[PDB]
């Protein structure tokens, strides 16, 4: 059985921080790269961030480019998201996913967990 | 960044009928596209990728098509189970972009 | 599962002769210690930098590899297959099934040489460079049954192949293996009298490993 499991969520201020964590088993974490995507209320799908397998090469969405750092512990099999000077545009539920994707990760299986709930207010 | 747009936004159909959804890249984005299936308090779930391949456990019903710009997602005929908003994502270079969404209701 | 790769998958890192001597190279190996997916059958696994296979399984049970990026009709992929006499290395936009494929239309690329493949443990390493596919093999023997030989054993190129393809993912073509991915390492290489790679130093594992590499003494 393959899981992800979001943790860290809540609820904080404008301009403070709060980071994410991810929790993976079943599969072979340190073999795959991963995203990170979120969805605000009553919104559709958002691309946030990808790390490659290694934590090596890191890339953002423009919309949170500068102000959210994405990392990974392969010892730990755990995918971090750290979130600074959260807006409130930036309430949403965030899901870490491993995305089927012929040319970049190279995964041939899609991997998604329940999601949490941040707010900021 | 490509942009991504869906057409229509939402569409009302019954059981049996056959329901088109419309996916079109502002960039040709060659064959690289997820087609995903979200219900409410659920996580999108993958059911077509590189366009027009079927995922393991995909029902026959559903299929997709198309190349360069313009993409379609067809169901052939619709169940009770189908209704649930489709997304369609490219992945053609980072970074990676989800079109609108499409409701699908009865 | 995963087993640990105490110092496997060093290769020669280039056609240079060299002897007597400790050299200092930064190249894509397979880090020491690291951990090794352990498969028994046959999933789809990503390629990533360049890949490290092991088995030992007999040659016809393990028949080769796909390599590619979609893996279907609609994109080059590489394919190598071993067979009782020889070793056929394609490149075509297959078709595969499920005796390999049912198609291969738009072919690129051929190449057909002698084949690849207490019991024989077989190292392969795959990269992908500037269009080149580059092969690495040592066939040692082994006393082992649940897991990878302890002891040092360089891999030897076996061919160069200028297929000119991207490679995302690949799959083992079967009739119990290990795979593990490399990263860009600094190691600290021990050339004997004959240029044979008798050790090595990953100064990326520890604080001694770290002090050898330094002082350029194992
Ligand atoms: C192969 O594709 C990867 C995609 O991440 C790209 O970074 C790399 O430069 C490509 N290699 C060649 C030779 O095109
Ligand atoms: C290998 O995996 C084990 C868990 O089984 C972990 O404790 C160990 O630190 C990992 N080693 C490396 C190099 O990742
Ligand atoms: C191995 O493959 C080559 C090339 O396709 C073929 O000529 C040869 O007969 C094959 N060997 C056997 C035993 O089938
Ligand atoms: C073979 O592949 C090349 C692309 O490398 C393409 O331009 C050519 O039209 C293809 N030939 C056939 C018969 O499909
Ligand atoms: C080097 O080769 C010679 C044979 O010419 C052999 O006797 C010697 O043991 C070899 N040295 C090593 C370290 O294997």
């Amino acid at each position: 059985e393959v899981q992800l499991v979001e943790s860290g969520g809540g609820v904080v201020q404008p301009g403070g921080s709060l980071r994410l964590s991810c929790a993976a088993s079943g599969f072979t974490f340190n073999s795959y790269g991963m995203h990170w995507v979120r969805q605000a209320p009553g919104k559709g799908l958002e691309w946030v961030a990808f790390i490659r397998y290694d934590g090596g090469n890191k890339y953002y969405a423009d919309s949170v480019k500068g102000r959210f750092t994405i990392s990974r512990d392969n010892s730990k099999n755990t995918l971090y998201l750290q979130m600074k000077s959260l807006r409130a545009e930036d309430t949403a539920v965030y899901y870490c996913a491993n995305l089927k994707d012929s040319r970049y990760s190279g995964s041939y299986y899609d991997y998604w967990g329940q999601g949490t709930l941040v707010t900021v207010s | 960044v490509i942009w991504m747009t869906q057409s229509p936004s939402s569409l009302s159909a019954s059981v049996g009928d056959r329901v088109t959804i419309t996916c079109q890249a502002s960039q040709d984005i060659r064959f690289y596209l997820n087609w995903y299936q979200q219900k409410p308090g659920k996580a999108p779930k993958l059911l077509i990728s590189d366009a027009s391949n079927m995922e393991t456990g995909v029902p026959s019903r559903f299929s997709g098509s198309g190349s360069g710009t313009d993409f379609t997602f067809t169901i052939s005929s619709l169940q009770p189970e189908d209704i649930a908003t489709y997304y369609c994502q490219q992945y053609d270079n980072l970074p990676f972009t989800f079109g609108p969404g499409t409701k699908v209701d009865f | 599962a995963y087993t640990n790769s105490f110092t496997r998958g060093v290769y020669y890192p280039d056609k240079v002769f060299r002897s007597s001597v400790l050299h200092s190279t930064q190249d894509l190996f397979l880090p020491f210690f690291s951990n090794v997916t352990w498969f028994h059958a046959n999933p789809v696994l990503p390629f990533n930098d360049g890949v490290y296979f092991a088995s030992t399984e007999k040659s016809n049970i393990i028949r080769g590899w796909i390599f590619g990026t979609t893996l279907d009709s609609k994109t080059q992929s590489l394919l190598i297959v071993n067979n009782a006499t020889n070793v056929v290395i394609k490149v075509c936009e297959f078709q595969f099934c499920n005796r390999v494929y049912s198609s291969a239309n738009n072919c690129t690329f051929e190449y057909v040489s002698q084949p690849f493949l207490f019991k024989n443990l077989r190292e392969f390493v795959f990269k992908n460079i500037d269009g080149y596919f580059k092969i690495y093999s040592k066939h040692t023997p082994i006393n082992l049954v649940r897991d990878l030989p302890q002891g040092f054993s360089a891999l030897e190129p076996l061919v160069d192949l200028p297929i000119g393809i991207n490679i995302t993912r690949f799959q083992t073509l079967l009739a119990a293996y290990y795979v593990g991915y490399l990263q860009p390492r600094t190691f600290l290489l021990k050339y004997n009298e004959n240029g044979t790679i008798t050790d090595a130093v990953d100064c990326a594992l520890d604080p001694l490993s770290e002090t050898k590499c330094t002082l350029k003494s194992f």
